[PDB]
């Protein structure tokens, strides 16, 4: 079968705090 | 779950295939390396989508969460 | 290792990264894997 | 960090026990190991 991936797969790529920032 | 130069590592969420985000946090980390070519899954149904390297522009909220992406 | 001063510009160290300036009570909220902020310019905002 | 071992390694006689990987299809990449004991092939006639 199949199914659409939304907006799904998002993950923090480092161990790094970031704020208010669009990196 | 991915690897890059044997490091293995592993992402998740607890979220209670649907709309909006939801950012992985990491739980675990395997540093010895093993060269993989396979997957199983050992016991319902689930899903499985692969990655590719995709350029992402992520959207840190005041509070520090990834709350959207491009 | 030493003692921890805040409001204060020092010479820190932490876990071997230098630095100077003045250690303050943060309400970021890292997440338990986080150990950094960092700024714009790649600078090190806050630390744990 | 490198440093001589004609102390106990080598012994009278020829000590062969230490091995190496001669030849090899192609190169390797960084930090990857080799276990493989299996023949080399140079010409297109299988040996199996």
């Amino acid at each position: 079968a199949y199914t659409n991936s939304f907006t799904r797969g998002v993950y923090y790529p480092d161990k790094v705090f970031r704020s208010s920032v669009l990196h | 779950f991915k690897n890059i130069d044997g490091y293995f590592k592993i992402y998740s969420k607890h979220t209670p295939l649907p709309q909006g985000f939801s950012a992985l946090e990491p739980l675990v980390d395997l540093p010895i390396g093993i060269n993989i070519t396979r997957f199983q899954t050992l016991l319902a149904a689930y899903y499985v989508g692969y990655l590719q390297p995709r350029t992402f522009l992520l959207k840190y909220n005041e509070n520090g969460t990834i709350t959207d992406a491009v | 290792s030493t003692n921890l001063v805040k409001n204060k510009c020092v010479n820190f160290n932490f876990n071997g990264l230098t630095g100077t300036g003045v250690l303050t009570e943060s309400n970021k909220k890292f997440l338990p894997f986080q150990q950094f902020g960092r700024d714009i310019a790649d600078t090190t905002d806050a630390v744990r | 960090i490198a440093w001589n071992s004609n102390n106990l390694d080598s012994k009278v006689g020829g000590n062969y026990n230490y091995l190496y990987r001669l030849f090899r299809k192609s190169n390797l990449k960084p930090f990857e190991r080799d276990i493989s004991t299996e023949i080399y092939q140079a010409g297109s006639t299988p040996c199996n």
